[PDB]
C-alpha cells in the first residue's frame, strides 16, 4: 500500500493533524496504513479510524440522497426526460460508497476482529461492520440486499450479545451501538417498534446507572442518551 | 435518525 | 482525459449535479472535462467552472493554513520537537493545491483566454488567473514568489484596464475583480493602502452607478460592496 | 478578509 513506507506512529500522528485539518480523506487513508501494519490499534486509535471513515462515508452518504431524490422525480410522472446522467451520476457515487464500505469490512476481516479479544475492541469493530453493511444496505436493491441486511444484523447482535455481558449500560460504545442497531431497525429492517423499544430499554437503564459514573463519564452518557431520546422524540 | 460518531 | 469519452452537455449536467450534491472535486473534473472539449463557455459555465475549483482550493487552502499555524509553533522557543511529520503533510497539502491551480491556469492558457474576446469573458478569465496565481502565492517560498506574485499582479491589472472600459462600475464581474485584486495588495503586495484606496474608490463608483439597475441588478451589485465595505472595516 | 465566489 502507498503508506506501507510510512511508520506507524507518523501515521497515527498525521491522522490527528488530518482531522484538525478537516482532511478525512487524508485520514482514512493514514489509518488504513496504520491497521495495516499489522499490529492492534489502542482505544484512542480505534476512534480516530471510526472517525475517519465516518466522515468520509457521511459525505459520500449526503451526496447519495441528493442524487438519489433527483432520480426518483425524474421518474415521476409528467417529467421530462433528461437522459442516463442523473442515474449514471448516482451509480458513480454510489460505486464509491460501496467501495468505502468494502474497505473497511476489509480492514475489520484482515484482521482487527479476530485479533479483539478485549470486551470494549471486539464490541467497537463488529458495531463499525454493522454500520458499514448498514451503509451498504442503504444503498441496495438487487439479489443480496438481503443478505447484506443480515449482515448487518449479525454483526450487531453479536456485539449486543457481549455488550450487554462485558459492558455497564452507560458504556458509550455500547450506548452508541445500541443507537446504531436501533436505527437499522427503524431505517433498514422495517421494524420501527423494535427501534423503539431497543432505544427506550437502553435509555432507561442508562439512567438507571448514572448515579455510578464520575462527572466526566456522566457527561459521556449522558451526551449519546440525548440522541436515543431524540429518536424516540422523531418515532412517537 | 441520527445514529452515533 | 477520463471525461474525453463523455458529451459536452452531459459533463454540464453532471457538474450541476454535483454542486447540488456538494461534491465539488467532482463538480471540477466535469467542468475540467468541458473546457477540454475547445468551445467556448457559456456565462453559465463559466461560473460552474469558477465555483468549481473555488471549492476545491477552498478546502485546500483551508487545510494548508491550519497545517503551518501548526508548523510555526513547532518552530517557536521551547516547543518539542516532533519529528518531520507537521512538514511532510503541510508539503503535501500544499503540493496537492498547487497542482490544482496549474490545473486551472493550463485550461486558462489552453486556451480559454486567448479565444475570449468579449469582456465579460476576458475579465472573468484574468481575474480566475489572477485569483490562481493569488493562491499559489499564498504558498510561494522561494526563488519564483515574486515571479508568482508579478503573474498575479499582471492578470489582474489586464482585467481591471479591460473592465473600467468595457464595463459599468456596478458590473458584479468587474466588482469581483477589484475585491479581489485588493485582497491581492493588502495579503499578497503588503500594500494596504493601496488594498484600501481600491476598495473606496471601486465601492463610491458602484454607488453612484446603482440608480440605473434593475431590483435583480441591484441585488447582486450590492451583494460585493457589502464585501468591499467589510474589508475596509477591517482594514480601518 | 473576504474574496469574491
Ligand atoms: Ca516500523
Ligand atoms: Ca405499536
Ligand atoms: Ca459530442
Ligand atoms: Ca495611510
Ligand atoms: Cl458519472
Ligand atoms: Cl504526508
Amino acid at each position: 500500500g502507498a503508506m506501507g513506507s510510512m511508520e506507524r506512529a507518523s501515521l497515527i500522528q498525521k491522522a490527528k493533524l488530518a482531522e484538525q485539518a478537516e482532511r478525512y480523506e487524508d485520514m482514512a487513508a493514514f489509518m488504513k496504513g496504520a491497521v495495516e501494519k499489522g499490529e492492534e490499534l489502542s482505544c484512542e486509535e480505534r476512534n480516530l479510524l471510526s472517525v475517519a471513515y465516518k466522515n468520509v462515508v457521511g459525505g459520500q452518504r449526503a451526496a447519495w440522497r441528493v442524487l438519489s431524490s433527483i432520480e426518483q422525480k425524474s421518474n415521476e410522472e409528467g417529467s421530462e426526460e433528461k437522459g442516463p446522467e442523473v442515474r449514471e451520476y448516482r451509480e458513480k457515487v454510489e460505486t464509491e460508497l460501496q467501495g468505502v464500505c468494502d474497505t473497511v469490512l476489509g480492514l475489520l476481516d484482515s484482521h482487527l476482529i479476530k485479533e479483539a479479544g478485549d470486551a470494549e475492541s471486539r464490541v467497537f469493530y463488529l458495531k463499525m461492520k454493522g454500520d458499514y453493511y448498514r451503509y451498504l444496505a442503504e444503498v441496495a436493491t438487487g439479489d443480496d440486499k438481503k443478505r447484506i441486511i443480515d449482515s448487518a444484523r449479525s454483526a450487531y447482535q453479536e456485539a449486543m450479545d457481549i455488550s450487554k455481558k462485558e459492558m455497564p449500560p452507560t458504556n458509550p460504545i455500547r450506548l452508541g451501538l445500541a443507537l446504531n442497531f436501533s436505527v437499522f431497525h427503524y431505517e433498514i429492517a422495517n421494524s420501527p417498534e423494535e427501534a423503539i423499544s431497543l432505544a427506550k430499554t437502553t435509555f432507561d437503564e442508562a439512567m438507571a446507572d448514572l448515579h455510578t459514573l464520575s462527572e466526566d463519564s456522566y457527561k459521556d452518557s449522558t451526551l449519546i442518551m440525548q440522541l436515543l431520546r431524540d429518536n424516540l422524540t422523531l418515532w412517537t | 435518525a441520527h445514529s452515533s460518531x
